[PDB]
């Protein structure tokens, strides 16, 4: 993507934030138009700005565009919890297609942090007939979106068959993630307790279920 | 009611009309009937004629409705003199039972024939049976217009005369016989008996006498 | 062509407006017959069409838009009528669906059209000139 | 961003309205035979070309069954009928008792019918009022009802069919009934929209749409069961119904290739003019010259059976029912159960039983060439008719001299469902044309009336020089 | 306010071709372009092309100009200003870098300076290019667990383990229960297979009058698993 | 191919059953139609009726009340009977072979076609009289030669006097003599009896003892009288 944006930018809750999007003069905004889209990961994008300044139908006046001869800027006034997502720009003419940008991750600071909701699920009796034994540690409704997961077997760290997912944003503007521990019935039946430890920036929580139990 | 006449010259063409002309599509028949013989159909379907009928006869078809069915005979012969019947069948009138009214054809321009007369006296056996009859036979004359008179020496008999109306024979000529009834005394008495046959202006007379 | 821009956007349709105004009445002067009551419907149509002309000419008469097809007004746009932008009207909607979207009002837009200006203009023309 | 309303006069905006159109038939000349009912003094010559303007990016709703052009063409047909019947001689004095006799026919001996021609004598008025005159005339049996006896084929007493319901008026000898191409044109302030979809159903949105000043050449042909001398459906054979599931209303069939029907009256008739008043010369049927045949119509059995096959398949499309049984109408009214029409003056009533006598299976279950055995149709004739609905008063069709022969191309059907049976057990179809308007719908489906509204109030970023602005 | 529904997710071997669909509704299909834009994990969004259903215009990016063919069918009208259409994008000789999400979008304007601009995007079509064959998922019950003793809320779900490729659609009671449902993203196991879980938080009193059937759909392997969640829990915090 | 031969009584009393027979030779009766036609003096010929090969009778309207026509299966002959006859039924009776005829002028399915008949082959016809008069055998008196014209030929005759009714069949030596024969038409004398004469013109040289014998046959009276002719004597 020759059309480069700012990698990340942040603004306070109730404040505003500016997103830059520029590139070489063969692609930049001297004889081109700029459109802004909100493209959350795993969803379909939504047009918020089209043709430099005018906004898409039904868009609130909080979003605004300002196009210079060398760059384009997107101002998002009155930041909301739903504004914390990725945004993209497109430089286009009347005939040539969209030239997408690198992407900008917008963070909304000054918000209140959330408590992690963790629940550890043991392998069902039907999975032990497969035969596998995968522990399913589920985390949800935590803020911000960064965790550090660790497994334990009989109060000892486990590092085999750990598979953790990156944080994803829930519809409640909170983040969720999941971790899985794949095991064989021997290692399962060879310890007295399995523990999932979710470590955050303000509180570290642990939930334990025994294998024999 | 009765038969309608017609006259056509010898060797010419004869166009014989058909009474009660058709009212629609028709399939007529033309029959030839000579007195005393079997009828023969000249035509059985306007145009068609069976094998054995000469080509001189022809009937008008009904290709266009409105034509009167005429029987055309090219080159009239003496043998064509007969009665002609027109059997009419059409799509308007129903079952046509009765034949058409006869059309008597007469051939004109025929050569005249002098009458051949043969007079025979009463035979010996007839005289022996107490009866007598002079038989004057006229044959091979044309036309069929003769008058028979009888004479005793030179006096007319005028009584007991029976005469046949003439009739055409196989020679296409006419023939007629005349009988004179007499008792044997009347035949034996007079000198000679004579038969006079007046044909046209001529009169042929033959005389016989007892032996 | 006549009605050729009925399915086109309002930007491409507002170009040729003389075409719909020509065949709205144009009974040619010929310069090159009728009888019976059966031939009276024709007459009644003609008159009717003429009225259809001289009614719109009357509206444009009381709106100050007599001689011209396009005309600007002193009546301001009302937000409750439509929430569309310039590119959301003249490059997205035909005159048909647009007239259907405004069809709830128009009568109010007509009362303001003959009242907000020509009722106030003609008052401020005797008091001015 | 400051918007102001602006008026645009001449915006392509229309709305569905029903206004009275007018007639326009192309220039056709004739100096001796004038006074065409559907042409002369009923229409006008049009331009050499009615232009068709294709309307792009337009999809327009059409409805042939709620159309107003049909309801106008119906009343225009009736009104032209009554206008044709106004100045002609009427047959009020023809209500004298009739002494009818049978007509000469040769013995007969399959089974068929026979329109017994009746040779009727009657006392009739002459040019003088006090004096009369007994005259004879040939009348078809269907135009006369008896009073007593009948029974023998001898005399009895008869009465003309109309002489009680309504007095009758003979048709003028100058006027002609031949259907001429009629174009319907819209007045000023309105327009006609034409749907150009080849496989278009009855109603609904139409994609390829144009506008026209006048419709194409539509010949007002009146018929029953079989619609003829019409247009042909391009591509597929079209089925058009207001409502298929509704058992009562008809179904129109538009064909993809027309079929030949040749109708002849083989009676080289004659015309006998008898006076029944001052200047009134009633024309009666003279004696039939030639054979006594009945009128008929030949239809190619191959083309007709193929057409009924394809129509049977198109009916199997809209009906996932069972075997498509085709029959003749139920019975009763003669003008309903017969293919009735006109063939230059004479009004024919055909019995189409040999045509509708087929049945085709969805499984097919279980040929070759058969020369061209034209299915023959025994067609009777009426001289005193009261069709066109009771509004159109009767008229004595004057006898036509000579034999009659007219060709025609049937381009569709007029079928009717039966119902009453178990659904999808067996579907039955019967021909018929109980309504007069359905003959025009089959040619007025591709047209619609619209009313132009040239006022367009639209906001723009521009205001007029308000009052104070000159210098 | 239209509707652009794309075809389901597809798995294809490298070198083969695939044809993605895009059936529309609720708008005049000939009034706006159809845009094709793909998004891969490494390169982000990438506009591929657009096609005009009315005029047949086509504009392809130079990268996809050699191996993408876009077509459109004629619109089937429903009303006077609404119709239904379908677009198709056929891509040939697939490689692993072509794996990703594919979107078709509906144009913003009919006339102007940004007519073709993608405005009404579809739900997306997941295209996976791999040599490994398809593998169906194994669903195992996630027994209820205590979430609130005073509030009486439990969390029960279903585990979708070992499937390939992505994704898998989960519903409850055949879509008749979407409230309070949370589906977690899929993990990438060591063997290369995917695995996710779907949980729901419901009041613990609703056990005899509410049905709990997780409907799992893995259309790539053509397999569906409807599982009745076992309502027997061993958590003592919930039983209080 | 087909030949017919009529045979009848010749005289039937009034108010009786006139029976005439028609003999066939060429073909079977079940192959053709058969008509009967009578021809009376002073009138034309009258078609009285026909019979089909299917034994279906059809009669003339005037004679339908008194005419019966039948056919015989074993012997190739058809019979005609007429009950309650009068002096008006005296006529020459002919039987004829009738072929059918289909005249089509329109559509066959409608009908529009009528059948007609034509009789191509006829018979000689047998003359039948009806009256209260009785039979009468003909008297035969030979007419001796005149011995007539100039040198070369002469005429001899045979007189058939007073008989009833017609006709009388005359031959000479049972058909041995044929050339020069002439049978004149009979006359109806006022007594109610017919009388004919036959003549032959033979050369006067052939009169030694060639002996021309005249054979008279009258079937109604069952008399078959021959007679010899001798020249003059006395
Ligand atoms: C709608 O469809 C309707 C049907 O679906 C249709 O109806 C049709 O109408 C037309 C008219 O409009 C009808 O046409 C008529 O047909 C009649 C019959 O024709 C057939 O038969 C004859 C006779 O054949 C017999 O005789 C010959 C010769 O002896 C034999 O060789 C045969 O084998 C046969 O004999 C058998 O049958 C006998 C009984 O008939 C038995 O007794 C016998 O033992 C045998 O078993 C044939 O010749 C005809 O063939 C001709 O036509 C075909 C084409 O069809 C040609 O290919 C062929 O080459 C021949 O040309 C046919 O097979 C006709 O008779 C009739 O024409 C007469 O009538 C009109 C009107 O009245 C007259 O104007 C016309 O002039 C004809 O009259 C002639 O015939 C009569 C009687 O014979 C004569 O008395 C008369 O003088 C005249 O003679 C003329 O012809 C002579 C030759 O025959 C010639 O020698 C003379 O010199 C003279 O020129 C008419 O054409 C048709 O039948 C209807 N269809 C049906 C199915 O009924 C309707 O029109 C349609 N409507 C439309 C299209 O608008
Ligand atoms: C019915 O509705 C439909 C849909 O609503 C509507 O169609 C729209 O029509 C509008 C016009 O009113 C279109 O908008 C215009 O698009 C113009 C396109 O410019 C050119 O470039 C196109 C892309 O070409 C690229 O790719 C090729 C090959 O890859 C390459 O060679 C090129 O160099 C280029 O890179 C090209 O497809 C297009 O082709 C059209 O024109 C040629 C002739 O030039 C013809 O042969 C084709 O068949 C085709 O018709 C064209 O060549 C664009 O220029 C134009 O911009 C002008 O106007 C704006 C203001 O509007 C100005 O600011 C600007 O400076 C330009 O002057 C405008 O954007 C729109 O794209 C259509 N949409 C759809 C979906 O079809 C119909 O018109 C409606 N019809 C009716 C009767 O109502
Ligand atoms: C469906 O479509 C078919 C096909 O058109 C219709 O069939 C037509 O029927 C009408 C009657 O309803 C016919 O009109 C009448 O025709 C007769 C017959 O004569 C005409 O046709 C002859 C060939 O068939 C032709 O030879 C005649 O004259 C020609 O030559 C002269 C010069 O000698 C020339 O001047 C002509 O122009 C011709 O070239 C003649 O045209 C006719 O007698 C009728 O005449 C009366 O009516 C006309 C009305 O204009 C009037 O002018 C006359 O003075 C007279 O009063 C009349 O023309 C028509 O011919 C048929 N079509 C064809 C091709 O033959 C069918 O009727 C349609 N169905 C329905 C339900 O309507
Ligand atoms: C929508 O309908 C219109 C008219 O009903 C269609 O226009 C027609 O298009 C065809 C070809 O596409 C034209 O045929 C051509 O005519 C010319 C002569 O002008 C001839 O030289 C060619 O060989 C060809 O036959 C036809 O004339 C034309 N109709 C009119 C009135 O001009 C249009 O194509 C339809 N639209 C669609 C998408 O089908
Ligand atoms: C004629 O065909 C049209 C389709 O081209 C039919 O219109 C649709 O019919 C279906 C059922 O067949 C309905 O579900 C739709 O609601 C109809 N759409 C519209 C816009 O009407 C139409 O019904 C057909 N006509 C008849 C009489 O069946
Ligand atoms: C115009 O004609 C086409 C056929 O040429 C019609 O297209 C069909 O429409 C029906 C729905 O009515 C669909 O079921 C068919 O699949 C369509 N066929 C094709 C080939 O697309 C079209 O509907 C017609 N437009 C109308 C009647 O308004
Ligand atoms: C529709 O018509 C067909 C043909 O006329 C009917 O089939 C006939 O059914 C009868 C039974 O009553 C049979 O005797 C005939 O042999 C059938 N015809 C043929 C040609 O096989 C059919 O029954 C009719 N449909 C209904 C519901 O009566
Ligand atoms: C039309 O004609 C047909 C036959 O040509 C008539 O059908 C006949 O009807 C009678 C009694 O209904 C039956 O006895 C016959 O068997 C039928 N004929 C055939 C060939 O099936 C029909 O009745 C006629 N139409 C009218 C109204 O009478
Ligand atoms: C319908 O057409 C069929 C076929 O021609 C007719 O069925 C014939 O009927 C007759 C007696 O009515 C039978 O002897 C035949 O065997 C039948 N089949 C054929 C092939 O001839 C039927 O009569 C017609 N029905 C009508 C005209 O009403
Ligand atoms: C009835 O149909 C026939 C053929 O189906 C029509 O004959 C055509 O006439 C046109 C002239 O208008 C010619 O260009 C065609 O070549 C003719 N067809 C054939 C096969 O030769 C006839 O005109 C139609 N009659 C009408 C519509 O009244
Ligand atoms: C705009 O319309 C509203 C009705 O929704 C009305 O109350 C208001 O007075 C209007 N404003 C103007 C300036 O006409
Ligand atoms: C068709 O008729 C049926 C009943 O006959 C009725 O239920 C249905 O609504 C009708 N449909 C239309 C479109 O009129
Ligand atoms: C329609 O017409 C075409 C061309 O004349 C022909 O090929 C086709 O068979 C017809 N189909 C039907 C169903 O009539
Ligand atoms: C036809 O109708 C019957 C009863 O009305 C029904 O059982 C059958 O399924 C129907 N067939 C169809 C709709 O194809
Ligand atoms: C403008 O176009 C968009 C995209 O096709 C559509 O959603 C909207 O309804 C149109 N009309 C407006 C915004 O008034």
């Amino acid at each position: 993507s020759v059309l480069t944006q700012s990698a990340s930018v942040s603004g306070s809750l109730g404040q505003s934030v500016t997103i830059s999007c520029t590139g070489p003069n063969s692609v930049c905004c001297s004889h081109k138009s700029i459109s802004w889209y909100q493209w959350p990961p795993g969803r379909a994008p939504t047009l918020i700005i089209y043709e430099d300044n005018e906004r898409a139908p039904g868009i609130s006046p909080r979003f605004s565009g300002y196009k210079s001869y060398w760059s384009a800027y997107l101002t998002i006034s009155d930041l909301r919890p739903e504004d914390e997502t990725t945004y993209y720009c497109c430089s286009y003419t009347h005939n040539s297609g969209c030239v997408f940008g690198t992407g900008t991750k917008v963070s909304v600071l000054g918000q209140s942090k959330a408590n992690p909701s963790v629940t550890l699920f043991p392998p069902s009796s039907e999975e032990l007939q497969a035969n596998k034994a995968t522990l399913v540690c589920l985390i949800s409704d935590f803020y911000p979106g960064a965790v550090t997961v660790a497994w334990k077997a009989d109060s000892s760290p486990v590092k085999a068959g750990v598979e953790t997912t990156t944080p994803s944003k829930q519809s409640n503007n909170k983040y969720a993630a999941s971790s899985y521990l794949s095991l064989t019935p021997e290692q399962w039946k060879s310890h007295r307790s399995y523990s999932c430890q979710v470590t955050h920036e303000g509180s570290t929580v642990e939930k334990t279920v025994a294998p024999t139990e | 009611s009765y038969v309608s006449p017609l006259s056509v010259a010898l060797g010419e063409t004869a166009r014989i009309s058909c009474g009660r002309q058709a009212l629609g599509s028709r399939a007529v028949q033309w029959y030839q009937h000579k007195p005393g013989q079997a009828p023969i159909l000249l035509i059985y379907n306007n145009q068609d004629r069976p094998s054995g009928i000469p080509e001189r006869f022809s009937g008008t078809p009904d290709i266009n409705f409105g034509t009167t069915a005429t029987l055309t005979i090219s080159g009239v012969e003496v043998g064509d003199e007969a009665d002609y019947y027109c059997h009419m069948w059409d799509s308007r009138s129903g079952f046509s039972w009765s034949f058409g009214g006869a059309t008597r054809l007469t051939v004109l321009s025929q050569p005249k024939a002098a009458p051949s007369v043969t007079l025979f006296p009463p035979s010996s056996e007839e005289l022996q049976a107490n009866k007598a009859t002079l038989v004057c036979l006229i044959s091979d004359f044309y036309p069929g217009a003769v008058t028979v008179a009888w004479k005793a020496d030179s006096s007319p008999v005028k009584a007991g005369v029976e005469t046949t109306t003439p009739s055409k024979q196989s020679n296409n000529k006419y023939a007629a016989s005349s009988y004179l009834s007499l008792t044997p005394e009347q035949w034996k008495s007079h000198k000679s008996y004579s038969c006079q046959v007046t044909h046209e202006g001529s009169t042929v007379e033959k005389t016989v006498a007892p032996t | 062509g006549f009605l050729g821009a009925a399915g086109s956007t309002m930007g491409a349709a507002s170009i040729t407006l003389t075409v719909q105004a020509r065949q709205l009445l144009s009974g040619i002067v010929q310069q090159q017959l009728q009888l019976g009551v059966w031939g009276i419907k024709q007459l009644q149509t003609r008159v009717l069409a003429i009225e259809r002309y001289l009614k719109d000419q009357q509206l444009l008469g009381i709106w100050g838009c007599s001689g011209k097809l396009i005309c600007t007004t002193a009546v301001p746009w009302n937000s409750s009528w439509s929430n569309k932008s310039h590119d959301e009207i003249w490059g997205n909607m035909t005159w048909m669906q647009w007239d259907r979207e405004i069809s709830n009002y128009t009568n109010t837009i007509y009362r303001l059209l003959e009242d907000s200006q020509n009722q106030q203009e003609q008052n401020e023309k005797d008091l001015l000139a | 961003g400051n918007l102001w309303v602006t008026v645009y006069y001449g915006v392509p905006v229309w709305k569905d309205a029903e206004t009275t159109l007018f007639c326009a038939s192309d220039a056709k000349a004739y100096e001796k035979e004038k006074h065409n009912v559907w042409a002369t003094h009923a229409c006008v010559p049009t331009d050499p070309n009615p232009q068709e303007m294709v309307l792009e990016n337009v999809t327009e709703n059409f409805n042939m069954w709620k159309n107003d052009m049909v309801e106008q063409m119906h009343t225009d047909v009736i009104s032209l009928w009554d206008q044709s019947l106004k100045p002609c001689v009427k047959l009020t004095p023809l209500c004298v008792t009739l002494e009818c006799r049978q007509v000469n026919t040769t013995n007969a001996t399959n089974v068929t019918n026979g329109e017994e021609i009746k040779n009727c004598s009657f006392n009739a008025t002459t040019e003088l009022r006090d004096k009369k005159q007994k005259v004879y005339a040939l009348f078809y049996r269907l135009d006369i009802v008896p009073l007593e006896e009948e029974r023998k084929g001898n005399s009895s007493k008869y009465r003309l069919i109309n002489c009680n319901t309504s007095a009758c008026t003979q048709a003028c000898p100058k006027v002609t009934f031949d259907p001429i191409p009629i174009h319907y044109c819209a007045p000023a302030g309105y327009a006609i929209l034409k749907c150009n979809n080849k496989t278009f159903n009855g109603t609904g949105p139409c994609n390829n749409v144009s506008t026209v000043q006048c419709t194409h050449g539509i010949k007002p042909v009146v018929s029953t069961q079989l619609l003829l001398n019409g247009s042909l459906a391009e591509g597929e054979i079209i089925i058009r119904s207001e409502n298929l599931t509704n058992n009562v209303k008809t179904i129109i069939v538009h064909l993809n290739e027309s079929v030949e029907i040749v109708c002849t009256r083989p009676n080289n008739n004659t015309r006998k003019s008898i006076r029944i008043g001052p200047g009134q010369t009633f024309y009666a049927t003279g004696d039939i010259i030639g054979n006594i045949r009945q009128a008929y119509c030949n239809i190619s059995k191959d083309d007709w059976i193929r057409t009924l096959q394809r129509v049977g398949k198109k009916l199997a499309e809209h009906f996932p029912r069972r075997i498509i049984n085709f029959t003749s109408p139920a019975g009763g009214d003669l003008e309903i159960t017969t293919h009735s029409f006109n063939c230059r003056g004479e009004f024919f009533y055909c019995n189409t039983s040999s045509l509708f006598n087929s049945t085709y299976n969805p499984n097919d279950t279980n040929s070759s060439s058969n020369s061209s055995l034209d299915i023959t149709i025994p067609c009777r004739i009426k001289q005193i008719i009261n069709m066109w609905q009771r509004v159109g008063q009767c008229m004595y069709a004057p006898p036509i001299e000579g034999n009659i022969t007219c060709k025609s191309n049937i381009t569709g059907l007029l079928l009717v469902r039966d119902g009453g049976v178990e659904s999808n057990e067996t579907e039955i179809f019967r021909p018929g044309g109980g309504d007069m308007r359905n003959n025009w719908r089959s040619e007025l489906y591709k047209y619609k009336v619209v009313e132009i509204k040239p006022l367009g109030i639209a906001p723009t970023r521009a205001k007029r020089r308000v009052v104070e602005g000159g210098g | 306010e239209g509707q652009l529904v794309q075809s389901g997710a597809e798995l294809k071997k490298p070198g083969a071709s695939v044809k993605i669909s895009c059936k529309t509704s609720g708008y005049r299909f000939n009034f706006y372009h159809i845009n094709w834009i793909r998004q891969t994990a490494g390169r982000g969004p990438e506009w591929m092309g657009w096609i005009s259903p009315y005029s047949g215009d086509k504009n392809l990016a130079p990268a996809f100009q050699d191996r993408v063919i876009m077509t459109t069918d004629t619109e089937v009208p429903v009303t006077s200003f609404t119709s239904t259409g379908a677009a198709y994008m056929e891509i040939r000789n697939l490689k692993f870098d072509d794996t990703g999400t594919y979107f078709c979008a509906k144009g913003l304007l009919r006339d102007g300076s940004s007519t073709w601009l993608p405005y009404l995007w579809g739900q997306g079509t997941l295209l996976t290019v791999s040599s490994a064959s398809t593998k169906g998922p194994s669903v195992f019950p996630l027994a209820p667990s205590s979430k609130s003793t005073s509030g009486g809320t439990a969390a029960l779900g279903c585990l979708v383990k070992d499937y390939f490729p992505e994704p898998v659609t989960v519903s409850w009671n055949s879509g008749a229960l979407t409230s309070g449902v949370h589906t977690f993203p899929a993990v990438l196991q060591s063997s290369g297979l995917y695995s996710l879980s779907s949980v729901v938080t419901v009041p613990s009193s609703s056990l005899g009058t509410q049905t709990y059937i997780c409907n799992v759909n893995h259309k790539p392997s053509n397999t569906k698993v409807d599982k009745r969640v076992e309502p027997k829990s061993c958590d003592k915090g919930l039983e209080v | 191919q087909v030949q017919l031969q009529e045979s009848g009584p010749g005289l039937v009393r009034p108010s009786e059953t006139l029976s005439v027979t028609c003999i066939v030779s060429g073909g079977s009766i079940s192959n053709y139609y058969w008509t009967w036609i009578r021809q009376s003096p002073g009138k034309g010929l009258e078609w009285i009726g026909y019979i089909s090969d299917r034994e279906t009778t059809t009669y003339n309207p005037s004679l339908n009340s008194r005419a019966v026509i039948s056919r015989d299966t074993s012997k190739n002959q058809l019979s005609l009977q007429l009950r309650s006859v009068t002096t008006a039924d005296t006529a020459i009776y002919f039987c004829a072979t009738a072929r059918r005829g289909q005249r089509i002028y329109g559509v066959v399915s409608f009908g529009e076609f009528f059948y007609y008949y034509y009789m191509d082959v006829w018979g000689k016809g047998t003359a039948v009289t009806v009256s209260s008069a009785s039979t009468k055998g003909p008297s035969v008196f030979p007419l001796a030669p005149s011995s007539s014209t100039s040198g070369g030929t002469a005429a001899l005759g045979c007189l058939v006097k007073d008989y009833f009714p017609e006709p009388v069949t005359v031959s000479w030596n049972s058909g041995a003599l044929t050339s020069g024969v002439h049978t004149f038409p009979a006359v109806l004398q006022s007594s109610g009896l017919y009388s004919l004469s036959s003549v032959v013109t033979v050369p006067s040289s052939s009169l030694g003892t060639q002996t021309y014998i005249c054979n008279v046959n009258h079937k109604p009276s069952n008399t078959k009288v021959d007679k010899k002719v001798e020249p003059k004597s006395c």
